[PDB]
């Protein structure tokens, strides 16, 4: 059926990152963090519509034999149903490693490269990355880059079934657990 | 709420520190000489002794309670102080990673020692004549 | 974890200073001739530094427990690496009882 991914957002200086961290290895699983390293590239498909479509492309650089992914992010639901999650329309797709040559086939053309490198946390739905995102300049090149900001951003998401409430609500109470260090909201995607 | 008790906390320390400070005030105070008037020395003097008493009394009770904040704080930092739960989780994970590795080693070369004397009495057993 | 917990027993002996500093000030005063008065005042400044830090140590020691406490019950554990510590301590201890008997059929043969 079709999954929805509810997301909430945030920010982090990083002075303060790791007691973020701590705290986050308190709440999060009993486990080790992961320290994820991911090249993302943004194609998009010029159409006759007036939105083009966009899908996201994601290789781990750092594992070696990780399958790229795709990803179709839908526009966000502008019913009142969950009202304090971004409430979106996720497809994700495992893919083979040939995958921006066929999507030059499809008509497909970039738009950005970013790398993002920071830790990865779970705790039993929920899927915490904090990720300083990197720009890439030298467009083909991997290694010529420099961070966006100060900041790292803090993502809370989890991707679950159409509808399926008290989803948010749980959300909400793992963004309140962390109020004094980051705030968690569900900002829009417009400006 | 932990917010709440830290506020119980702050509002504890500064109760008692302000104690501490307006007892001794007083007592220095009242330790000033001043000249009767419809006081009869005798009652002043006492009134002034018991109240000296009672107000060392109290500071030594808010240097007690001041005992006991701190005992709390010390409490609350041992059961939930996020960050030294996380080395010393990861200090004994390593040490017992540690104990297991010598002892899975001390056992191989056991093993292999073992095996080349098991095929040495095999040899003998079997060749025997008997 | 010693660090703050240090400083925690730093607090306990201070609290006793400043108790100790009063009863001195106090004790200074109760005599009939009290000569040293600049010692009067260094004890009264001693008392008075002795709160006074007393206060800030407490003071600073609530506002980092209030930037780290989160009211969770810290789902973290390490129980699985001394269940495999014991594991392997078994395993140790039934080769030590499997040698002692291999060696004691061998002192049964040798001993003949």
């Amino acid at each position: 059926i079709n999954m929805m991914e509810y997301l909430l957002q945030g920010s982090v200086l990083d002075h303060s990152l790791e007691s973020l961290i701590h705290r986050l290895r308190g709440l999060c699983d009993n486990m080790e963090p992961e320290t994820f390293l991911d090249h993302e590239m943004v194609f998009l498909l010029k159409g006759q519509q007036a939105s083009p479509f966009v899908l996201r492309a994601r290789r781990s650089m750092d594992r070696a034999g990780a399958p790229w992914h795709l990803r179709y992010l839908g526009q966000p639901e502008m019913g009142d149903k969950n009202r304090h999650a971004l409430v979106r329309n996720c497809v994700d797709i495992a893919t083979s490693e040939n995958l921006t040559d066929f999507l030059m086939e499809m008509g497909f053309r970039m738009d950005h490269e970013f790398v993002a490198k920071g830790h990865l946390f779970r705790k039993g739905i929920m899927k915490i990355m904090v990720y300083k995102i990197f720009r890439i300049l030298v467009p083909g090149n991997t290694d010529s880059t420099e961070a966006l900001s100060l900041s790292y951003l803090v993502e809370l998401s989890v991707v679950a079934p159409a509808g399926q409430d008290m989803v948010s609500d749980d959300m909400k109470n793992f963004a309140e657990q962390l109020k004094p260090l980051v705030h968690l909201e569900k900002i829009d995607p417009k400006r | 709420s932990k917010e709440t008790l830290l506020q119980s906390y702050n509002k504890r320390l500064k109760d008692d520190i302000k104690s501490i400070m307006d007892n001794f005030t007083e007592i220095i105070k009242t330790a000033k000489i001043e000249d009767e008037t419809q006081v009869s020395r005798a009652t002043q003097g006492e009134q002034d002794n018991y109240e000296m008493h009672v107000r060392a009394a109290n500071i030594v009770r808010a240097g007690e309670s001041l005992m006991k904040l701190v005992s709390d704080l010390k409490q609350f930092l041992i059961l939930n102080d996020f960050p030294s739960v996380n080395e010393a989780i990861d200090q004994r994970n390593q040490q017992l990673r540690t104990l297991q590795e010598e002892c899975d080693r001390k056992l191989i070369t056991l093993r292999d020692e073992i095996s080349i004397d098991l095929y040495e009495l095999e040899e003998e057993y079997y060749s025997s004549s008997s | 974890l010693a660090n703050e917990r240090l400083r925690a027993l730093e607090d306990i002996e201070r609290e006793i200073g400043a108790i100790l500093q009063n009863a001195g000030t106090v004790i200074l005063e109760l005599s009939k001739e009290k000569t040293n008065e600049r010692l009067l005042d260094r004890q009264a400044a001693a008392f008075t530094a002795s709160v006074q830090h007393v206060e800030a140590e407490l003071s600073a020691q609530i506002r980092y427990l209030t930037q780290v406490a989160t009211g969770q019950p810290h789902e973290g554990s390490s129980y699985s690496s001394r269940k495999d510590c014991q594991m392997a301590l078994k395993r140790v201890d039934y080769a030590r009882l499997k040698l002692s008997d291999v060696a004691r059929t061998c002192e049964q043969m040798l001993e003949n």
